[PDB]
């Protein structure tokens, strides 16, 4: 019973997907962090 | 003059994400490279 | 101030019971070794 | 060999395939045969299909 | 998390894991009726409670 | 696999890769000498050198 | 008053270490293993695993 | 089939629990946990205690303004003495709060706690089928932990003296039990060094000793800790190869060729040691103190002439004439 | 599936998967229910936006008194 | 407000410890 | 004070529980041989 | 009083340590993963 | 060439290592944080 | 002392853009 539980799935992010991340929350930390200082 | 405290606010939201992508792309890659 | 005592006197008298009626309980029986 | 018996049985060997050795020892396995000790291979259909069956009414 | 795998959770009929939702809301709607019931009849009354903040 | 502490030793036997990571420290001390001078110079007062110089 | 008193203390100390040894070898020696464990039946290769 | 109270005592008892229970653990988890709360509590938010007795309170926690370094439980008031203060004893809890209770909670729990550890010890060697003399290895911490927090309250007579549950105000304690009883040329405590001193040399030796001889049994791109199998039953390391070596390293009668000798020994110098320097606070409670070679050396004509004893001495007199400020109307400190 | 005691006391209330009525059933009443639900949130909407002025109902904060 | 900064950092080490505990690598024997 | 009671209240607790797991222990103290033995310790249970 | 900055040492160098030793972990839990 | 370099090497972290490297941090960073407060 | 993060911010916006760039995935035709 407490062992495989079928509803186990693996978690992907290809590289794209971490380039858009990153440029994401770069670009949003560069928009928020005058406002944050401030 | 400027807010203390922000420097926190604005290096640990820019962190703390920036964590989480680079550990799901370093994971996704080790599972792909074991799959071979 | 009575009533925290009486409460941790129940306390302490309900373990203090459970530790010495355990110990009475054929505690070197429970041995891996027994029969 | 006695004691790797009476251990087997008794539930040590399953639970954790991967515990005292490293990736490139389990990766070396898993891959030329030495599956885990006390157990098989079967589909995720079948076992849930089996487990449907075991709850049944 | 570790038990998943209880018995309640699984349909006695087709034996996969199903929800009776419809049940389940009825026992979660009758729950929450008996809450605000309880909380409007003896919190905001008085009756066994402190009360709700009134001003001028 | 290789353990945490044993990471780099996979350019012990690859010279090219051993150059790479070798220039790759010294572009990182580089920037570092260069952004270090830079603060410095953000933070220096040069208005009096005899009651405040820079080791004050 | 000193000398009696710090005497006593080491030596009550002492004993209750001395109690504690033996009363842990009297009930090993009288479930009898206070020799080593058996290698034949190790108590512990019989249980389940604990995690 | 079986009486509740049989199948009560085949739980407490069961080896099937992830946390052993057992008797003892029947004592020890609630006074532990009790203990465990009290202080994290009393160490986040505790008001400022009077320690000295004399209406000078002493700031503890974090929230009064102290770190993780400065925080302390601080000990109970010098006006409690060791009269015995729980709660109920307060006329409220703020009193309570004010003189120092807490430390006697957490004291006493603890204590029990640590004893109850001991027997727990004890009580899952005997289910495991094991020999019993681990816990005999811990009472040397326990007797320790006694020394600091109960037996010398008893002796100096007031629980304000014990250890405060903190750092700075460990090294309080320490600097304090120098000044007043010269513990570095105690005997007992030059004992616990040598314990502490040894076993950390003792621990690296056989580590060294076990890691340098590892019989081969991994590859090159894997941590050699995978050569050994948990249940294996072969040696992992060359015992005869590490006596080998430290036998010529010294002398060869100066290793153990007795692997059983030799953790016997490993078990045996730091918990003697450990012992011998609880037992020294132990005595020095009751004003037992260390070695006294003030004014040893004297000239022909009667001049004395100082040796480091006198510097030590000096330094002694330095920390007494500056601890528990304004606690002391008398010359002397008896 | 491992089976407790509480499971099975809440095994009844979790073991009608899928049973419906059959047809229509009860969706007319239920749709009454809620024209009357919407006629209600309507009342006190106006109500609240003062376009619905009742006696005795003063929607301002100076009738706490 | 370095007090907030203590208790987070005491409450991440009992996590830890809480975790490293409860949550260990379950150990067994291999079948070398 | 005899074992620090105060208020003869505080004595119902003290002396009440123990008989209630003097009670349970004697079910199972009931349920046992209770017969000599020539042994070290009683290996029946 | 307490000097500003201070916090940006301690959370960064508590984060970033614990932020590596996280992504080993779950890389090598992911590779062992694809393994089998 | 550009392509499968042969020293390329998986690198391990068992959860063991893990819980240690937690706990050291977290204590270092208990110890160290009354210092860099200060 | 916030003009070092705002240029730390934008240097690593333009890292990102660089590696995005030069270290992309490699786009190549499947055999499906
Ligand atoms: C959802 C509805 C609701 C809400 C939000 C409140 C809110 C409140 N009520 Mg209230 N009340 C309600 C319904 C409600 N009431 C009803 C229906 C009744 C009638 C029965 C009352 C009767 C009532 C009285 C008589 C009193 C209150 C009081 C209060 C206030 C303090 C209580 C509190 O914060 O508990 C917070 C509770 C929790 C966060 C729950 C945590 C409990 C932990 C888990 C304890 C664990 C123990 C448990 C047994 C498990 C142990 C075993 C385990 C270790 C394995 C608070 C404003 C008190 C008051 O005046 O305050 C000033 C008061 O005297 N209420
Ligand atoms: C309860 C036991 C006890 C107590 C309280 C005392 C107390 C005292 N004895 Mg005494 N004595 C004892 C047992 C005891 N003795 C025994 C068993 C013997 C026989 C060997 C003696 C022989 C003896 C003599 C011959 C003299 C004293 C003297 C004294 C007085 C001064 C002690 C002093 O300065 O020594 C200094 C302190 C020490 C030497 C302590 C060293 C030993 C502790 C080291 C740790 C060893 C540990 C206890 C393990 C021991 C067991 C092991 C040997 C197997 C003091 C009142 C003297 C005195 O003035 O009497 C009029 C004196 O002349 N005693
Ligand atoms: C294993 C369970 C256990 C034990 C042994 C103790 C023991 C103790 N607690 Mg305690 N406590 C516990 C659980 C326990 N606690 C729990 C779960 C809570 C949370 C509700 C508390 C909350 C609590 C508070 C709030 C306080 C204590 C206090 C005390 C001390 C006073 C003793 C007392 O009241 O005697 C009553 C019992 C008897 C008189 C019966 C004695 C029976 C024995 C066999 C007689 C022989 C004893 C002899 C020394 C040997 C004592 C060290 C007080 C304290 O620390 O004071 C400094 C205090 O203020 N406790
Ligand atoms: C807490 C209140 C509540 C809730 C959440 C439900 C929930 C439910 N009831 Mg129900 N019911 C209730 C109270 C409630 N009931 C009461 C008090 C009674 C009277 C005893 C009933 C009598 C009843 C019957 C008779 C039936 C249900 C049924 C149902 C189910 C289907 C509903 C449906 O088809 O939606 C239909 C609606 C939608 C899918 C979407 C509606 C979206 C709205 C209209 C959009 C409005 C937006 C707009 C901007 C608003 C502007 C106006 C405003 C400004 C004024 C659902 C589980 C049915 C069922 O399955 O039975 C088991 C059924 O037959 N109910
Ligand atoms: C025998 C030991 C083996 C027993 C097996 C059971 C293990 C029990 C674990 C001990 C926990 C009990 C804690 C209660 C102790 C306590 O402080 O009680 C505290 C109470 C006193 O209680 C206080 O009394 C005050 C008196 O004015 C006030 O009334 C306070 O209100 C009241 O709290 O003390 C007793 O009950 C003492 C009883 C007699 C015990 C004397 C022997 C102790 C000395 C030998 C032990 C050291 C060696
Ligand atoms: C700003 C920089 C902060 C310092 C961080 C240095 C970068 C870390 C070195 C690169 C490691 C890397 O590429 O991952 C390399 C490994 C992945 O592991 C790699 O997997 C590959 C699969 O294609 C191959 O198997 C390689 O052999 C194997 O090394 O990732 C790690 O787990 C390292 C985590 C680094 C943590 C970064 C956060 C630090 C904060
Ligand atoms: C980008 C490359 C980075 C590496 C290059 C290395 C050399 C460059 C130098 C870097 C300088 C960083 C420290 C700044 C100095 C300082 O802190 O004290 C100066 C002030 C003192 O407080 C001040 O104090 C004043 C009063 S008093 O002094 O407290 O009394 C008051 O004005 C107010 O409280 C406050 O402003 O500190 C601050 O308040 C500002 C917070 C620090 C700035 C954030 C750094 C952003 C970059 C970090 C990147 C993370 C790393 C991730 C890995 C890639
Ligand atoms: C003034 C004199 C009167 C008072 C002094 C009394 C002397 C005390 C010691 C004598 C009694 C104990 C005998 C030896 C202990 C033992 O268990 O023997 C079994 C073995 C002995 O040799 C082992 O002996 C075994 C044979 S046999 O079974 O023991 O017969 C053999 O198999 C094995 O190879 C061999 O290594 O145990 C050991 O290896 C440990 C030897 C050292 C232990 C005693 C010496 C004291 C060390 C310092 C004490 C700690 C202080 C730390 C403070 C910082
Ligand atoms: C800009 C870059 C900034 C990043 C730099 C910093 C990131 C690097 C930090 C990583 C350090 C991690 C080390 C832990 C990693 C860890 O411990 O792994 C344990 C590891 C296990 O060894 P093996 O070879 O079996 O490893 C198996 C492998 O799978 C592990 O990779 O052993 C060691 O690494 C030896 C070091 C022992 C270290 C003991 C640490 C315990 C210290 C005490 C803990 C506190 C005690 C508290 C009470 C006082
Ligand atoms: C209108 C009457 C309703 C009535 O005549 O019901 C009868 C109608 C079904 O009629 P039939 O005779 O086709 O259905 C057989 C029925 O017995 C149910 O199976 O029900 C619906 O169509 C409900 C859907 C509309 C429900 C939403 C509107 C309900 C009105 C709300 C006011
Ligand atoms: C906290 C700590 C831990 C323990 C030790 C110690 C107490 C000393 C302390 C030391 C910590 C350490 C090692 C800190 C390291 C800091 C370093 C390496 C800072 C260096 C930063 C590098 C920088 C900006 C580089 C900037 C270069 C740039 C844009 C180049 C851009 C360009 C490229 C990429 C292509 C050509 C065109 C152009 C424009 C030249
Ligand atoms: O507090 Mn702790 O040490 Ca008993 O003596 Mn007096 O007081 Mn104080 O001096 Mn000496
Ligand atoms: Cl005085």
């Amino acid at each position: 019973m407490s062992g495989p539980n079928p509803n186990k799935q693996p978690v992907e992010l290809n590289r794209t997907s971490l380039f858009w991340g990153l440029l994401l929350i770069f670009v949003l930390a560069v928009l928020f962090s005058s406002y944050f200082f401030n | 003059n400027v807010s203390v405290a922000a420097y926190l606010a604005v290096l640990l939201g820019t962190f703390i994400p920036v964590v989480f992508l680079l550990t799901l792309y370093i994971q996704s890659e080790s599972r792909k490279a074991a799959e071979t | 101030m009575f009533t925290l005592k009486i409460v941790v006197y129940t306390t302490v008298t309900f373990f203090v019971s459970l530790f010495t009626f355990g110990f009475l309980s054929n505690d070197a029986s429970r041995n891996p070794n027994r029969k | 060999r006695r004691r790797v018996a009476q251990a087997e049985a008794a539930g040590w060997f399953t639970g954790n395939p991967s515990f005292g050795k490293s990736l490139i020892e389990y990766s070396e396995e898993t891959k030329k045969g030495m599956r885990e000790p006390g157990t098989v291979s079967i589909s995720a259909k079948e076992l849930a299909a089996l487990r449907a069956e075991a709850a049944k009414k | 998390w570790v038990y998943w795998d209880l018995e309640l959770f699984r349909d006695p009929r087709t034996g996969n894991p199903a929800l009776d939702l419809p049940k389940i809301f009825g026992i979660h709607l009758l729950l929450s009726g008996v809450l605000c019931f309880g909380f409007g009849a003896f919190h905001v009354t008085g009756a066994w409670g402190p009360g709700i903040w009134v001003s001028d | 696999g290789l353990p945490w502490y044993r990471v780099h030793t996979v350019v012990l036997n690859d010279p090219g890769r051993l150059i790479a990571v070798h220039l790759m420290h010294t572009a990182l001390v580089a920037g570092w000498a260069g952004s270090m001078a830079l603060y410095e110079l953000a933070v220096f007062d040069p208005s009096d050198p005899v009651l405040n110089p820079m080791w004050r | 008053r000193s000398w009696l008193t710090c005497a006593h203390f080491f030596l009550g100390f002492a004993f209750y270490i001395g109690h504690l040894w033996h009363a842990g070898r009297a009930r090993a020696a009288a479930a009898g293993f206070e020799k080593g464990i058996n290698r034949e039946n190790e108590p512990t290769l019989s249980l389940r695993p604990i995690d | 089939s079986a009486s509740a109270w049989e199948r009560f005592c085949s739980w407490i008892t069961s080896t099937d629990n992830r946390l052993y229970i057992g008797w003892f653990g029947v004592l020890m988890i609630p006074t532990l946990l009790t203990a465990t709360t009290v202080y994290i509590i009393a160490f986040v938010a505790a008001p400022p205690v009077d320690i000295d007795g004399i209406r000078e309170p002493v700031a503890g926690s974090l929230l009064y303004g102290n770190n993780i370094i400065t925080g302390a439980v601080i000990p109970s008031s010098a006006s409690i003495g060791i009269h015995f203060y729980p709660i109920w004893e307060a006329a409220s809890l703020d009193e309570w709060l004010y003189n120092g209770g807490p430390y006697q909670l957490i004291v006493d729990h603890f204590l029990l706690g640590v004893c109850g550890w001991i027997g727990r010890e004890w009580e899952f060697s005997y289910r495991l089928g094991m020999r019993p003399w681990i816990s005999v290895a811990f009472t040397a911490p326990v007797a320790a932990a006694s020394a600091v927090f109960l037996v010398y309250p008893i002796g100096q007579g007031s629980f304000s003296d014990g250890m405060p549950l903190g750092i700075s105000g460990t090294f309080n304690f320490m600097l304090v039990f120098q000044a007043e009883h010269n513990i570095l040329m105690h005997p007992f405590h030059q004992l616990g060094v040598a314990g502490v001193f040894g076993g950390s040399l003792f621990s690296a030796m056989h580590g060294s000793l076990v890691t340098s001889s590892l019989i081969r049994e991994t590859t090159e791109n894997e941590s050699a800790n995978y050569g050994y199998k948990f249940g294996q039953e072969e040696e992992t390391y060359n015992i005869v190869a590490a006596h080998g070596y430290f036998g010529r390293l010294i002398f060869q009668y100066a290793s153990f060729n007795n692997s059983r000798a030799l953790h016997f020994f490993l078990g045996l110098w730091p918990v003697v040691g450990i012992w011998f320097t609880a037992l020294g606070v132990m005595t020095m409670a009751f004003n037992l103190n260390g070695f006294n070679f003030n004014q040893s050396v004297v000239d022909s004509q009667g001049r004395v002439i100082n040796t480091w004893a006198d510097i030590l001495n000096r330094a002694n007199l330095g920390m007494e004439v500056m601890h528990e400020r304004n606690a002391h109307n008398f010359p002397l400190d008896l | 599936a491992l089976r407790t005691r509480l499971g099975e006391l809440l095994r009844p209330l979790n073991s009608e998967y899928g049973k419906v009525a059959p047809g229509w059933g009860t969706t007319p009443i239920m749709g009454f229910v809620m024209l009357l639900f919407f006629l209600f949130l309507l009342i006190i909407l106006q109500i609240y936006n003062s376009s619905l002025i009742i006696e005795n109902v003063d929607v301002d904060w100076a009738s706490l008194g | 407000m370095e007090t907030l900064v203590y208790v987070f950092l005491l409450a991440g080490t009992l996590g830890v410890i809480f975790f490293a505990v409860f949550f260990r690598d379950p150990p067994r024997i291999a079948k070398k | 004070e005899a074992l620090g009671i105060d208020d003869t209240r505080l004595i119902v607790p003290v002396i009440l529980i123990p008989v209630i797991t003097f009670i349970l222990y004697a079910g199972f103290a009931s349920e046992q041989d209770n017969e000599d033995f020539f042994d070290t310790y009683d290996q029946r249970r």
